[PDB]
RNA sequence: AGCUUGUAGUCCGUAAGGGAGACAACCCAGCCCGUGGUUAAGGUCCCCAAGUGUCGACUAAGUGUUAAUACUAAAGGGCGUCCCAAGCCCCAGACAGCUGGAAGGUUAGCUUAGAAGCAGCUACCCUUCAAAGAGUGCGUAACAGCUCACCAGUCGAGGUU
RNA sequence: GCAGCUUGCUACCUCGAUGUCGGUUCUUUCCAUCCUGGCCGUGCAGCAGCGGCCAAGGGUGAGGUUGUUCGCCUAUUAAA
RNA sequence: GCUCAGGAAUAAGAGCUGAAUGCAUCUAAGCUCGAACUCUGACCUAAAAAGAGACCUCUUUAAGGAUUCCGGUAAAAGACC
């Protein structure tokens, strides 16, 4: 089931789970990676999507896995802090007959993100800026939107 | 500092470079050579034993073209003055190649045991000499000498076998 | 008598078509093999072999091969040649490979705005090269 | 294969039940296909003298019967011409069991073999009593 | 055996990992497709 | 759909399959000169077929050295007359005839084809052609020849057949000199072709009139139950639904035979002068007997008996010098047996 | 979905004429008849009335020459080319080439008789030195000439992210 | 993402009828290439493979079951 | 019975020279090779090619054509010889 199905935003939100029934649980396990009790990381880069889209929980999990693997391999187990900012709140549904009673059944969850919205933020030391940049580039390849990396803190510390 | 696109070519004594029409002609002790060098936006001037190639504009294409034209002019004057020599080596494992010149072609017989000899073409007034187990290629044109050496090396290509075992052929050891 | 040497094919064709539709002269075009088509050689050859090999045999387009016939066809597409005015215009046009013996020594003219030295690059081919790569003997 | 000097019509097509004329225990074999024969649409595989065919032993011993074997046709009733213009025809069609190389499985061949198979397969020639 | 002058021309080039094209020993990018990763041609 | 494939029925290399526009074959190409000047073509009349026993001299053949029976076509080849010299000018639009000089004396039966050119300008016409050659206006010279079938008896016609023949020479001046030598003479087939060599034969093939697609293109018949449902010798379909038309490549009825055909690499096995050497007992059926000099061509030739066969030196021959054949026996037995 | 079902405006339906190649409903325009004039939309190389128009750039792909459009291909990539900006190095001589040394460390420990710097897990390895590491290569059953990361001189201008 | 060659979805055309499936016959096209031609890589010694690129000129068959399409099986075949 | 090629220009690709980018670089210009593809070459057809052709011969109350006649190398009628 391709991500192009539940990708475009054409509809209102579908998030009130007390008026629906049976939502499959999200695949994304953690939302904070690296060293969670460190705040004195001078450089902080984030990945912002540049289109209004819906990101499925499986896409978020895939991007998170790839970025976390790259960061752990390059900077080490606690050489970085990584935050997945958005939670999949939207419930995705599918119509599984034809068009009669076509209101779908819940098949997953997605995060409805806006243009220029931060998806992932990574904090590292000065020497790991390019590694964090590379990891976030790999993470954005798993997402259904074009992305761009921005430096939030420590711009003068990289160039 | 100041970027200059124009390039200067010195004309050694005995070399009479002319640029009538859009064709460049160089005459020297080793012979005479003539090449076509035309490209819009590039200008070539011959003056006082010195050719200068300049472009009207300064974009990357004009920079590349002035560089290429200056290199061609320098090679032409060198060819009319000092010429070019290209060295190739004859290597074989089991079958001794029979290599000889029959005019404007090089006969490569018994290559890998074949009953039909190979034929490599000579370009221009290029001088190919089989110096025993090696081949020397000389001429006034760097284009012609390079192409003649390339023809010799490409004609001796083992086109199906593993290159790490079958290595018979004639290979350039020094370019023009 | 227009000398087609070093002239853009479409611009020469447009000029000659308008002149023929101004309805006062017979136009002769010589050296049609020496007309120029701007653009890379691969693209022009690809498009001309696509046009040459297109139609149906009982029906389809019969795109010519001779450079003079190709040039006449190029002018033909800028005329209302199915109309009496266009038919009259096409009857007053003669295109030649080289110079015909009768027109030898006649005073020729050239269209200044169709000149190929107004092009900014060297990406061009002559019409004769296209014709001979399509298999035309001339 | 090596060419014969004569022109042989491919007289037998697939399904033909030919008498086997060697001492291998096969009495009647049926042609299944013809080796080195590519056909065309709707054309049955065709075999004349000198051709090797895949056959099925229809009659003979129980050991031989129902076996897919190779056989070479050595006689054919359809007339074929020798190089000097003479046309030759036999009274019947005959084959002998062989391998891929053309070596007979049997040891004696009852009846005459065509000279063409005798040259194309020398062992069939030596095994045969008379070559016509 | 193996002649070094032949190995210079036969085995001393890089290979594009996406199109397999031969490239110069010093090339960092494939000329045919522009791929950024090139491996030396395997001489063993 | 999973489809069974079949090569297309017949050749589209001879389309449209219409009647030949003349009873004479016209040569569209002429080979290159490889020796002394001579005519590149000859014309005879097909008599019939016989066979010879010859020693196989073909190199590398399996039957080389032994006696083989070879079918041959006998072609009567009386001397042709060189009627005219024609000069051609090459330009962008191809060759054009620029000059012609006719021989002063021409055969009286030539009037059956054309009004006879007079014995007028031959020296001045020849000098005009010489001037045209000197000034560069002439690209090549051809010889206009005609046959004289009156000497034959199996061919009923007395009206000559006129055709242009090339001259093979190394240079245009040599061609003009040779043509002036041969102008108005009678050339024998030995002056054009030598025994044992390959030639190309052109003729109009046997006419069969209007024929169906089964015979004309070799389409399949309807098979099995379809053989007796009313369309036995008819093509299965004329087309698809789209395109909405019958393609010209669909096999259809029409004229069969009486086309121009050229055969390649037909070997001359004997140049003869005595027609009794080849005429069988009882004569050739529907023809009679050979009277003048003849030629034996190995194998078959296009056309029926009495058709004009044009012989030209080969344009795509492969084998080198073949030799003189050793004909041990020419069969003169009755073709009527 | 040129799907289905709402809503506001406006159309076609029932809307000519002008223009978009043709176009129910897209643009101008709502239209009594005739004549003259000037415009609208749209266009001005020819087909085709009017620009082979002007200025300043870009594109090399015949890309394109497609208002809306049911009639128009994405993610991803490009030392293709043209721009803007910010770091770092730079005539106290960069960037890439041409030359010149990689001499004291160690043959650092590794079951099996053998990978003694490229299986391998670890360093304030030299006093100090313009200059030599627990190692970047076709190569070694246990050693080696032949290539680097480095300061040196070289012509001499920008280089790099 | 492409295609529209599977099956769906849909109800725009056709109910004063556009004759169904499969096969057969004949013609044609596409290329996303099975063989044949040319190439590149290889964990390519040769033989032979595996992977990929160009290329649609020619070829791509015969049989047993089954109405089959599809598929299975047989023996040939350069490939079927 | 006959049924080849050869040449040209290319695809992928392999190279030469070559700058942008001092070096290097098959490429950005330029150049050499490179397929059963394409073109040419063979072969069939083709003055109804509207630019509706060239040349020669014969003759302008003729040249010559058709019809009738005897036929067949042709032929559904015509046509063709
Ligand atoms: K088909
Ligand atoms: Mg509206
Ligand atoms: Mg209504
Ligand atoms: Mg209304
Ligand atoms: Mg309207
Ligand atoms: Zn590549």
């Amino acid at each position: 089931k391709p991500g192009s199905m539940y990708r475009n935003v054409r509809q209102r939100s579908f998030t009130r789970r007390k008026y629906m029934g049976g939502v499959p649980g999200s695949q994304v396990i953690h939302y904070d990676m690296g060293d969670k009790a460190n705040t004195s990381f001078p450089v902080k880069i984030s990945l912002i999507v540049e289109e209004k889209c819906q990101i499925r929980h499986t896409a978020l999990e895939a991007a998170r896995i790839t970025a976390n693997r790259h960061l752990v391999a390059d900077t080490g187990k606690m050489g970085f802090y990584m935050k997945l900012r958005v939670y999949p709140h939207e419930v995705i549904r599918e119509n599984k007959s034809g068009m009669r009673r076509a209101f779908g059944k819940n098949v997953g969850t997605a995060a409805r993100v806006k243009p220029m919205q931060k998806i992932f933020t990574v904090a590292v030391e000065k020497q790991n800026f390019k590694a964090a940049k590379e990891a976030l580039w790999h993470a954005g390849q798993k997402l259904p939107t074009p992305c761009r990396i921005v430096v939030d803190e420590g711009a003068e510390l990289v160039q | 500092m100041v970027k200059e696109i124009a390039r200067t070519i010195e004309i050694p004594e005995g070399v009479s470079v002319s640029l009538a029409q859009d064709v460049f002609t160089a005459t020297g002790p080793k012979g005479t050579v003539e090449r076509k060098l035309w490209y819009p936006g590039i200008m070539i001037d011959v003056k006082d034993g010195e050719v200068v190639v300049d472009a009207e504009y300064a974009r990357k294409e004009q920079k590349a073209m002035v560089g290429t034209f200056a290199s061609h002019i320098r090679n032409l004057v060198k060819g009319v003055n000092e010429g070019f020599e290209c060295k190739m080596s004859i290597v074989y494992a089991h079958f001794p190649m029979q290599v000889k010149v029959d005019g404007k072609t090089l006969i490569i017989g018994n290559f890998l045991g074949e009953k039909k000899p190979r034929f490599a073409k000579i370009i221009g007034e290029t001088k190919v000499k089989v110096s025993g187990n090696d081949v020397t290629i000389t001429g006034i044109n760097k284009e012609d000498v390079g192409q003649t050496a390339a023809n010799i090396e490409q004609k001796t290509k083992i086109k199906r076998f593993d290159p790490r075992i079958f290595q018979d052929g004639i290979y350039i050891v020094q370019k023009a | 008598v227009i000398d087609a040497k070093g002239l853009i094919l479409g611009r020469l064709a447009s000029s000659v078509a308008k002149q023929l539709l101004s309805g006062d002269e017979k136009v002769y075009i010589i050296n049609a093999e020496q007309a120029i088509i701007s653009g890379s050689r691969a693209a022009t050859l690809r498009e001309y072999r696509e046009t040459r090999e297109r139609g149906a045999t009982e029906f389809g387009p019969y795109f010519p091969k001779r450079p003079d016939r190709i040039l006449k066809r190029t002018i033909r597409g800028m005329l209302p040649y199915k109309r009496a005015r266009g038919r009259d215009a096409m009857s007053r046009l003669k295109v030649y490979v080289g110079v015909p013996y009768e027109l030898k020594g006649a005073e020729t003219v050239t269209i200044p705005d169709a000149d190929m030295r107004l092009l900014s690059s060297s990406r061009y081919v002559e019409l004769g090269e296209v014709s001979q790569k399509m298999g035309s003997k001339f | 294969m090596k060419g014969m000097r004569s022109n042989i019509p491919r007289a037998l097509n697939a399904g033909a039940q030919i008498a086997c004329v060697d001492n291998t225990g096969a009495k009647v074999v049926e042609i299944i296909s013809v080796k080195k024969y590519r056909g065309v649409k709707n054309r049955m595989p065709c075999a004349g003298i000198g051709d090797m065919c895949v056959v099925s032993v229809k009659k003979g011993t129980p050991e031989m019967r129902k076996q897919v074997l190779l056989a070479v046709v050595v006689r054919q009733k359809q007339e074929f011409r020798r190089p000097d213009g003479l046309h030759v025809s036999f009274e019947d069609n005959a084959m002998v069991i062989t391998d891929e190389e053309g070596i007979p499985k049997g040891t004696d061949i009852k009846g005459p073999v065509a000279r063409e198979v005798a040259e194309r397969f020398p062992k069939i020639g030596t095994t045969a009593s008379i070559i016509v | 055996a193996r002649f070094p002058e032949a190995e210079e021309r036969l085995l001393n080039k890089k290979i594009c990992m996406k199109c397999n094209a031969r490239n110069a020993i010093r090339a960092t990018r494939c000329r045919k497709c522009g791929y950024g990763t090139l491996r030396v041609k395997s001489k063993e | 759909m999973a489809s069974i494939h079949r090569p297309k029925r017949g050749s589209l290399a001879f389309s449209p399959r219409k009647r030949a526009k003349s009873h004479i074959p016209r040569f569209r190409a002429w080979p290159e000169a490889t020796g002394e000047p001579k005519l590149q073509s000859f014309a005879g009349y097909k008599v019939g077929m016989t066979h010879v026993i010859m020693v196989d001299d073909t190199k590398n053949s399996l039957t080389q050295g032994m006696e083989i029976s070879v079918p041959v076509t006998v072609i009567e080849t009386p001397a042709i007359r060189v009627a005219a010299i024609r000069a051609y000018a090459e330009d962008s639009t191809g060759e054009k005839a620029i000059a012609e000089v006719w021989a002063a004396d021409l055969d009286p039966e030539l009037k059956r084809r054309i009004p006879i050119p007079a014995a007028g300008n031959q020296a001045e016409a020849l000098e005009n052609i010489g001037k045209l050659i000197e000034e560069g206006r002439v690209s090549d010279v051809r010889a206009v020849i005609y046959t004289l079938p009156k000497s034959l008896t199996g061919v009923p016609k007395k009206v000559p057949d006129i055709m242009e023949s090339g001259i093979s020479a190394r240079d245009l001046g040599t061609k003009f000199e040779y043509s002036k030598t041969i102008l108005g003479t009678l050339v024998s087939v030995t002056d054009v072709f030598k025994n044992g060599t390959l030639v190309d034969t052109a003729a109009i093939t046997i006419g069969k009139g209007t024929q169906g697609p089964v015979k004309r293109w070799g389409i399949q018949l309807m098979k099995g139950k379809h053989s007796r449902q009313g369309s036995l010798r008819q093509v299965g379909t004329l087309g698809a639904f789209n395109p909405s038309r019958v393609s010209w490549r669909v096999p259809q009825m029409g004229q069969m035979g009486y086309h121009q055909r050229t055969e390649f690499n037909k070997r001359i096995l004997k140049i003869g002068s005595d027609g009794e050497e080849v005429t069988p007992e009882g004569g050739f059926i529907n023809y009679g007997l050979v009277r003048g000099d003849y030629i034996l061509i190995k194998g078959s030739v296009p056309g029926p008996s009495k058709r004009l066969i044009r012989l030209r030196d080969p344009i795509r021959a492969k084998k080198a010098d073949l030799g003189e054949p050793n004909i041990l026996y020419i069969s003169r037995e009755s073709k009527q047996g």
